[PDB]
């Protein structure tokens, strides 16, 4: 997985590949990593794809219920004290990897989080096994006071070292921005570098190729009247 | 220091009644009227704002009340008790349902999580009965709209239109002559504003009447795009402005 | 990680690297390694992120609930709050905190808990990977009672050198100051210290 | 301490009865009556409304009759909520049957299972009882066609056809003038009609008043179906029975 | 009537528990004040030192609950002090869960939550109550929550509380009715203190020395008490206007 | 020792136009000794579909199970589970035996009543949902599934069409696998109506 | 009166009559006389029987090599106190190796019977008991009431009729108290103590109960034969 | 009526009749007195002397928390034990977490609270105990009483039990009479005095007097019960102010 996460002047923006892998074969060419934790905090993951799945979904519900209880805006850093204090707990074992970003009444804030509970800041960050792909490219272009449209471009070309020169990840680049005053945008395939060629020919075989057997209408209905 | 009630406080007497629900019913007697009616596009759930002192900020105290995304929720009777129940049953559609499913649940089985809950404080030891009868509207995708009444019994029924509190056997009849199976939205807000004029004694605005509706998708309260099948909340909350508006032509 | 802690006339002074690893990866060339507990007492953390951040969070937590209940607590009182946690749990955990704080009343102490939950008073103290490079040249240049101006000197030579040594310690070097005045956040970067 | 607010809700009185169950049965009494009548190719089950207002949404509204799995139904008279939380413990106790023996649940032990639950309300554990009584109507493999009632007590027993909630006394004298053995559905039906339209405490038995229901193996091809009525669908079956 | 013992119904719908606790309320005879200002918010409440063993700095029914919350309580000492403690815990434990500063309202709406169980469950009684809960909260700005024992809160534009609360009530509406405004239009939180003693002054009937007083004070990012000599300097000012 | 691959089986859904298809062998062993010929792999909830491949004892299991609980969601919803939903509640169920899970490769399968939209969805044994547009493979055959249908699979394909594609991956698949084969079916879903054909295919 | 239903109640005046009418069983029951010089302390009991057919109930019951207790009331209470205290002078030695003070054994007493006169559901000890021992400090004599108030001695006496041996004792003070280096007098003298509490029945050999403690003395209960020297 | 028959429960009035009712208790007990005084704080106590029997100097009433608290109490004896037992778990959990012994104020609420609540339930009865307390900490001198209510203040002097009115006046006229400050010496000798001048109040028995102190500078701030001496100079004293 490559994921990141870059601050820019009004807000943050975090980036995926959408590659899954089950060993060296690919499973998922199209996941969605980027995940909704509240409205306007999203987070980016990597690790064990359940345990990722799982622990936004928890901690989403708890912010959804948090924020209706304070009649508030959630805010980044209660999802991420709530990531973290869950992870923790759990020595390791729930391997989620994640960049958490959002903006709230306090401004705009991007963190990362590790399986076992660690937490940092950051302008820039990445994560997964295309992070150091993704970190050269942020290490050599980053700037302070960059535009919104300079980090898009900054955070996708991090994914798009990630894709091409890690196995590991692949495919598309998702993108979510988060800026102070506005709607949140969530920009699924932001970019499609890698769609398949046509093929030489078409596999489509006469019908009647396949020898069966037996053939029967499958009852899917309710029980019937009269 | 150790809770040793662990009998029933609410039990049978000679003649079959339920003395602490009925006694609960009489405590949503007292309670400020509350009404909802279901139109063909939506449904509206009103109450008056009665503030105890001038000096209260009465914007601070919400008694219309977000569930869900698309369901609401106005009581009559005790309003500490509505709070609890509200932060309960927010909580059950999450954990019973949302969970579980990854959707919210349908309108009837919130309501019957809801009933529950009530039903279970009119048996298990050492509690009473919740003092508050509760109006839920909602939509979900394969019901529709729809409006509930939730007693302190824990019974729930479906209703067309109905109110409940202080001045409802006059706001029910007043609503049994205007109710039709062909209202619009904006004709039933209309009915519900006419029929709590007569339960309001004082002041009559935007300022002292709460009111909400369950009606079409609001993308513009999402909080974000890029989801084609998000397409918002269905709740809305009425403000000041939007219920004076409506006051003009009546 | 290369951390320490120094008492000195006005008070004390925290002063940490920058690195986090993840192996021979630098995670974060960055960190903040100093945080707060209370207004007053700071601490310096080495050994597992998730173990001391999930430790000063707790203390943090006890010592605001110290502070409503029964007010400021002692530099000492923050340093067996660590301790306790730190002793009780040296099974699961992989923490070396430097815990130092500024009184009125006892000026400036730093208290360093290693890997097994012990506690030690001292007037200085350095901890992490880094320090063993150093237990040489600080026990040579330390003095009591050094001056603000001569401390900040005293640390950003000890870890400069710890810095130099260390592949697990570098980046900036950030320290605070602890006084009757207040708190002064100070950072040093590379430029200044290599060239020392 | 607390013994003092302890109204003792599983004592024997004098006489030798349970006082909370009595009194929950005297409840029930003041309820919507409902009938089940058995026949030899289906059942009926039968049920009056007690809330009638012109603004009560029927078509959306259940208060009577319930679904516990795809064999078995019941009718309900007393508390409504008591009795959905009985509902649900036994549609739970139907699909762990199912889920531990692969074939659905014989009538009789779901009805034995909620019984004994109303038992242990009377014998321990000082709550009130639950104030609700129970038809339940049901086929399986074994039985057949089989109604059975249950009550605050927890005893339970079978029957041809009974009645439950208010006038169960008038009722039961209707029935057992009228119910023959050989009997079929299409009879049944118009006999729980009648029933109710004499023994009802309002001026005329219309469609808004009541939930109807019926559990035929006359379906297409030897099965067994649960048609809980509709609102057009009772309108329909009053009118041909020539009670409006 | 054993349904005035315990917090279960009457026939008439009422909890006579509830409404006993709430003349508890009275029993130290002592009025509260809270206002708002632009920039604070100052709560003042009558101190009365009868003994003359009494060591009057111990006296005190203002609590600071967090850096940002003050609580005042009008009832007796002991339950007051049972409020106090709870809060503090919950207000610490929301913010190592949350990872920020339990705002006042929310910390009410939690008290007021407690309350309401014990209106509810039969083992426990009604602390006999009611705690004032003031902040300048970072969303908010100027805050003044109330909470009493039948689980019931409200925020507030000023409020009082005590046996002449009516009193200073119509005071301190009448002041709103003429300003058209929801606050002591007032830069420094001295001014606004100032502004609560003297409609306090006006409202009961009585002249205040420094010893007569309690002040608590919000402002953004602290709440504090006044000592005697700070209230002694507000005291001084008021006199010479 | 590896329960993952003791009893042997696969599974693959594809989606056509209006119409989904799913398969499964019939193969259960104990690692190289066949046992049965006749263990399906597919069950259905009304209208939705799941396939389970990996330890036989833990199909079996959790087809009880969500035959348990889509009965219950069924009464008290008054309407059969959608397969989206079916997706979240298979998910759900999975992850929360997350430190004991079952051994299992689910696949969910079938078109949405309201919508007409076709749905298939994969997992792994503890609950990430792979919604795929094209296809879905599962089981000790897993890597030739994906090769067969890679290269064979194209969109849009009409029932009969789809019948033979899905029916030659699962084929040629088998084949190259030790513990999977010994018959096989294929279940061709349509908005209303379900037709299931057992296969012809080699018997070692 | 209303105010008798149970422990946990305080009548209108401040009292707990729960406690008092446990206090009330003490009455009821068989005298019982402690006594001590400053080398040994005794306990000298009236044994009472159910008729001429049975036994006559054990008083004395020893808890430590240098500490035992003699008994009014209920005996079955004298037996879960008694045994409590065999387990704190038993937890005493196994983990300090350290006979347990006959002052602290007479506050772990007080706060054990404290317990039940606060709580629901409990009742109060319906017992009183006079402990006797030798420790670190000498010879000492403690009074144990059901209330949890215990009281240190020189010498004293519980159950029906005790006052006169109690005024008897309280004569007596200045002479008993010198019995130093000599078991048989301080024995003597508390048999003439608990004599000013008979009527009508006197002190024959299966009806009077003994026991001593002191300095090279462990704690030891005379019974039948071994006290007619004593009649 | 039935509201006094049922601890934690309200009366029309807002009173917990049962509270009331252990005040009783107190008030029917022997007089306990406390002190503060420049760096310290005296407790002195009437031991009732029931029987010639009883050992004197042996049935100790004061008695000590941690090695800096001092707590004296009139009423049901076995009630204040409880409560100093308690009071000896919380100075010592505080003591095992914070490191420094537990300050004064912060002791008085721990008493406090777990006084107050068992006024909460009916399934306890409150304590008939009123507790003088105090010691000295890192602030300086402290004294506080504690009522049945879990009602608690710092104390110029503090006096309860049945000679508490008497007591009261005393203590008052120490307050008037030594503005600046009472020494730690002064005290003692005061404190035997007000004993004596509330037994008046229990005179039918004699009594014994028991006193106790901890100042800065005549006990190094720790707790120790005044003995040989300096007792019979305090006792002295005090016999010499009666006659
Ligand atoms: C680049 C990559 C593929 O590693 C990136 O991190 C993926 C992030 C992601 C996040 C959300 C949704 C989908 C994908 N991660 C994966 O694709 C993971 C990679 C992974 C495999 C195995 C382990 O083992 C410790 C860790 C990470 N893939 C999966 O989780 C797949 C779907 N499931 C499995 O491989 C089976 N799991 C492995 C972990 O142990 C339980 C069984
Ligand atoms: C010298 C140095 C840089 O290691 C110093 O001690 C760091 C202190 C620090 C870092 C960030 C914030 C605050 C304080 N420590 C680290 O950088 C640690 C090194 C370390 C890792 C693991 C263990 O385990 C006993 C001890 C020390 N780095 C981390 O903790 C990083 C973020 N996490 C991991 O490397 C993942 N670990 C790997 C080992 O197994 C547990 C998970
Ligand atoms: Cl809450
Ligand atoms: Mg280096
Ligand atoms: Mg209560
Ligand atoms: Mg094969
Ligand atoms: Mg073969």
């Amino acid at each position: 997985t490559t994921i990141v996460g870059v601050k820019f002047n009004n807000g943050v923006v975090i980036a995926a590949d959408t590659r899954s892998t089950q060993g060296p074969i690919v499973a998922d060419k199209n996941c969605a990593k980027l995940h909704r934790i509240s409205p306007k905090i999203w987070c980016a993951a990597a690790g064990t794809a359940a345990d990722t799945e799982a622990v936004t979904q928890l901690i989403g519900s708890n912010i959804e219920l948090h924020s209706l209880y304070t009649s508030r805006e959630p805010r980044v850093v209660s999802a991420l004290q709530m990531l973290k204090q869950h992870l923790f707990k759990y020595q390791g074992h729930i391997g989620a990897y994640l960049i958490v970003a959002g903006v709230d009444p306090t401004g705009s804030h991007l963190f990362s989080i590790h399986a076992h509970g660690s937490t940092d800041v950051g302008y820039y960050l990445s994560l997964g096994s295309g992070s150091l792909a993704a970190m050269a490219v942020l290490e050599s272009h980053w700037k302070q006071d960059l535009t919104k449209e300079e980090a898009i471009k900054l955070a996708s070309d991090a994914i798009q070292a990630g894709i091409w020169n890690d196995l590991g990840s692949g495919s598309n680049v998702d993108v979510c921005v988060m800026e102070i005053g506005k709607d949140a945008e969530y920009l699924r395939n932001y970019l499609t570098p890698n769609v398949r060629e046509e093929k030489q020919k078409s596999y489509k075989f006469p019908r009647g190729t396949t020898a069966v057997l037996k053939e029967s209408i499958v009852n899917i209905c309710d029980i019937q009247e009269e | 220091m150790t809770d040793r009630y662990s009998f029933s406080l609410t039990t049978f007497s000679p003649s079959g009644k339920l003395g602490q629900i009925d006694y609960a019913l009489t405590a949503v007697k007292q309670g400020v009227t509350s009404l909802g009616i279901k139109a063909t596009n939506g449904v509206v759930i009103a109450t008056e704002k009665k503030s105890s002192s001038p000096l209260a900020m009465s914007e601070t105290l919400s008694k219309v009340s977000l569930l869900t995304p698309d369901i609401g929720a106005v009581y009559s009777g005790m309003g500490p008790d509505y709070r609890v129940l509200v932060d309960k049953s927010r909580k059950v559609a999450h954990t019973s349902y949302k969970r579980i499913y990854g959707e919210y649940p349908p309108t009837k089985l919130l309501v019957s999580e809801v009933a529950k809950i009530m039903q279970e404080a009119t048996q298990s030891g050492g509690v009473r009965p919740f003092g508050v009868s509760l109006l839920i509207a909602g939509h979900d995708e394969f019901n529709g709209f729809s409006l509930y009444q939730v007693d302190p019994s824990g019974s729930y029924f479906p209703w067309k239109a109905t109110a409940i509190g202080k001045g409802s056997v006059a706001a029910k009849t007043f609503l049994e002559k205007r109710w039709n199976d062909e209202l619009e939205l904006e004709d039933a807000i209309h009915i519900a504003l006419l029929t709590l004029k007569e339960s309001v004694e004082g002041e009559f605005n935007g300022d002292t009447i709460e009111l909400a509706i369950i009606g079409d998708e609001n993308p513009d309260l999402l909080g974000y795009t890029g989801i084609p099948t998000d397409k918002g909340p269905r709740f809305r909350k009425l403000t000041s402005q939007e219920i004076n508006d409506r006051l003009e032509a009546l | 990680t290369s951390i320490m802690a120094v008492t000195f006339k006005d008070g004390v002074i925290l002063g940490a690297d920058s690195r986090t690893t993840t192996g021979a990866y630098i995670a974060n060339r960055v960190t903040d390694k100093l945080t707060r507990v209370h207004d007053k007492i700071w601490c310096c953390r080495s050994g597992s992120a998730a173990d001391t951040q999930a430790i000063a969070d707790i203390v943090q937590y006890h010592l605001e609930l110290y502070t409503s209940q029964y007010g400021t607590p002692s530099t000492e009182t923050a340093a067996s709050v660590f301790k306790e946690l730190c002793y009780e749990n040296k099974d699961n955990l992989t923490a070396g905190i430097i815990v130092a704080g500024y009184d009125d009343k006892n000026k400036g102490e730093v208290y360093t808990i290693p890997l097994g939950g012990s506690v030690h008073k001292l007037p200085y103290a350095i901890a992490g990977s880094g320090s063993t490079f150093i237990y040489g040249y600080c026990d040579k240049n330390f003095r009591e009672n050094m001056s603000k101006e001569e401390t900040v000197d005293f640390i950003k030579h000890s870890l400069s050198q710890a810095i130099k040594w260390d592949g697990s310690s570098g980046g900036v070097i950030r320290m605070v100051v602890l006084t009757a005045a207040g708190v002064e956040r100070l950072i040093f970067y590379p430029d200044e210290y290599e060239q020392l | 301490g607390s013994r003092r607010y302890d109204s003792r809700t599983t004592i024997f009185s004098p006489e030798g009865r349970l006082y909370q169950v009595e009194y929950a049965l005297e409840s029930i009494s003041h309820a919507g009556t409902a009938i089940g009548i058995m026949a030899s190719d289906g059942i009926v089950l039968a049920a009056e409304r007690k809330v009638t207002s012109t603004l009560l949404e029927q078509d959306t509204s259940t208060e009577k009759l319930y679904k516990l799995n795809d064999k078995i139904a019941v009718a309900v008279a007393g508390l409504t909520a008591d009795a959905e939380i009985l509902i649900n413990t036994a549609r739970i106790h139907a699909q762990n049957y199912l889920k531990t023996y692969n074939e659905d649940i014989p009538v009789e032990i779901l009805v034995r299972r909620l019984s004994d639950i109303k038992q242990g309300y009377t014998q321990h554990g000082g709550l009130r009882p639950f104030g609700v009584s129970f038809i339940y109507a049901g086929y399986d493999d074994r039985y057949g066609y089989q109604l059975y009632t249950s009550n605050p007590s927890g005893n339970y027993t079978g029957w041809k056809a009974i009645s439950v909630g208010a006038n169960t006394s008038a009722a039961q004298t209707l029935l057992q003038m009228d119910y023959k053995d050989d009997m079929k559905v299409d009879d049944a039906i118009e006999l729980a009609l009648k029933t109710l339209s004499k023994t009802t405490d309002s001026s005329a038995l219309t469609y808004d008043r009541l939930e109807f229901a019926t559990i035929r193996k006359g379906a297409n091809d030897g099965e067994v179906y649960q048609k809980i009525f509709k609102p057009q669908e009772i309108k329909d079956i009053l009118v041909k029975t020539g009670i409006t | 009537g054993y349904d005035r013992h315990i917090t279960i119904f009457s026939p008439e719908g009422r909890l006579y528990q509830v409404e006993y606790a709430f003349k508890a309320t009275n029993q130290t005879n002592i009025n509260s004040l809270a206002v708002r200002g632009k920039d604070c918010t100052v709560v003042i409440s009558q101190k009365k030192v009868p003994d003359k063993l009494l060591d009057p700095t111990t006296v005190s029914y203002i609590f600071c609950i967090s850096r940002t919350i003050g609580m005042v309580v009008n009832g007796p000492i002991p339950d007051a002090r049972n409020a106090a403690l709870r809060a503090k815990a919950e207000a610490a434990e929301f913010r190592y869960k949350y990872g920020y500063d339990m705002p006042c309202d929310v910390l009410a709406k939690r008290m007021a939550n407690l309350s309401q169980i014990y209106t509810q469950r039969a083992y426990m009684r009604p602390l006999g109550v009611i705690l004032t809960f003031v902040s300048v909260d970072e969303e908010l700005g100027p805050s003044i929550y109330k909470t009493d024992p039948a689980g019931y809160y409200v925020g507030y534009k000023a409020t009082a509380t005590g046996p002449k609360q009516q009193e200073i009530t119509t005071n301190l509406e009448n002041h709103f009715k003429k300003s058209k405004i929801d606050h002591i239009n007032e830069e420094s939180w001295e001014k606004v203190v100032e502004f609560a003693i003297t409609h306090m002054i006006d409202a009961l009937g009585t002249e205040f020395s420094k010893n007569d007083l309690e002040v608590g004070v919000a402002t953004k990012d602290k709440f504090f008490t006044l000592s005697a000599e700070n209230i002694e300097e507000r005291l001084v000012a008021i006199a010479e206007q | 020792s590896d329960p993952s691959s003791i009893n042997g089986g696969i599974v693959v859904a594809m989606t056509g136009k209006d119409c989904v298809a799913i398969a499964c062998d019939l193969r259960l062993g104990s690692q190289s000794l066949g046992v049965s010929n006749k263990f399906e792999k597919i069950f259905h909830y009304g209208h939705v579909f799941l396939g389970i491949t990996g330890l036989a004892t833990d199909v079996t299991t959790l087809n009880e199970m969500f035959r348990y609980k889509t009965n219950l969601y069924k009464l008290k919803e008054e309407r059969a589970i959608e397969p989206e939903t079916f997706t979240q509640l298979v998910s759900s169920s999975l992850y929360e035996r997350r430190f004991g899970p079952y051994f299992v490769g689910p696949v969910v399968a079938g078109i949405n009543s309201k919508s007409g939209k076709p749905f298939i969805a994969g997992f792994d044994l503890i609950g990430c949902i792979d919604e795929a547009k094209d296809f879905i493979v599962s089981g000790t055959a897993s890597d030739q599934l994906f090769g067969m249908c890679e290269s064979l699979y194209e969109p849009n394909l009409e029932p009969e069409d789809l019948f033979e594609t899905i029916s030659q991956a699962l084929l040629n698949a088998a084949d190259r696998d030790a513990l999977s084969g010994w018959g096989a079916v294929v279940y061709i879903i349509k908005k209303d109506e379900v037709v299931k054909r057992y296969l012809k295919m080699r018997q070692d | 009166n209303n105010y008798d239903g149970d422990t946990v109640t305080f009548s209108p005046t401040g009292r707990l009559f729960q406690v008092e009418y446990a206090l009330e069983a003490i009455k009821q029951g068989s005298v019982t006389v402690g006594l001590r010089s400053n080398t040994h302390a005794v306990l000298v009991a009236l044994k009472r029987n159910a008729d001429e057919l049975s036994s006559y109930q054990k008083k004395i019951i020893k808890c430590d090599e240098h500490m035992g207790l003699s008994l009014a009331g209920l005996a079955p209470d004298a037996r879960v106190l008694s045994n409590y205290l065999r387990q704190q002078c038993n937890y005493s030695s196994l983990v300090f190796n350290r006979k347990l003070a006959v002052e602290r054994a007479g506050h772990l007493l007080c706060d054990k019977a404290q317990k039940n006169t606060q709580s629901y559901g409990g009742r109060p000890y319906g017992v009183g008991l006079l402990i006797i021992g030798y420790d670190k400090s000498g010879a000492h004599l403690l009074e144990f009431q059901p209330s949890g108030n215990v009281t240190e001695l020189y010498g004293t006496a519980i159950g029906a009729r005790s006052q006169g041996a109690k005024t008897y004792l309280e004569r007596t003070l200045d002479t008993f108290i010198k019995i130093d280096g000599n078991p048989d007098e301080l024995i003597k003298a508390g048999v003439e103590a608990i004599s000013q509490s008979l009527r009508d029945e006197s002190l024959t050999v299966d009806n009077l109960s003994i026991a001593i403690v002191g300095k090279d003395t462990p704690f030891t209960i005379y019974d039948g034969e071994a006290v007619a020297k004593y009649i | 009526t039935g509201y006094d028959l049922s601890n934690s429960v309200f009366s029309p009035d807002g009173r917990n009749f049962q509270v009331e009712y252990a005040v009783k208790a107190v008030e029917n007990g022997t007089t306990s007195i406390g002190i503060k005084c420049n760096d310290g704080v005296v407790f002195a106590v009437e031991k009732l002397i029931t029987s010639k029997l009883l050992v004197p100097q042996k049935n100790v009433k004061i008695q000590v928390v941690d090695r800096h608290i001092g707590c004296v109490y009139s009423g049901l004896i076995p009630d204040g034990r409880h409560l100093v037992n308690r009071g000896r778990e919380e100075a010592a959990s505080f003591k095992k977490l914070y490191k420094t012994p537990i300050p004064i104020p912060a002791f008085a609420d721990r008493l406090g609270q777990y006084v107050q609540a068992h006024t909460l339930y009916n399934s306890v009865r409150p304590f008939g105990v009123s507790t003088i307390f105090g010691g000295v900490d890192k602030n300086g001198a402290h004294l506080y009483m504690l009522e049945p209510s879990g009602s608690y203040w710092g104390y110029k002097g503090a006096a309860t039990g049945k000679g508490r009115q008497s007591a009261k006046a005393e203590l008052e006229k120490l307050v008037d009479h030594h503005p600046e400050g009472l020494s730690a010496r002064e005290a003692v000798k005061q404190a035997a005095k007000i004993i004596y001048l509330a037994h008046e109040d229990n005179k039918e028995k004699d009594f014994e007097l028991e006193i106790s102190w901890c100042s800065l500078s005549e006990t190094n701030g720790l707790h120790k019960f005044v003995k040989g001496d300096l007792l019979q100079e305090a006792i002295d004293f005090a016999q010499k102010e009666i006659n």
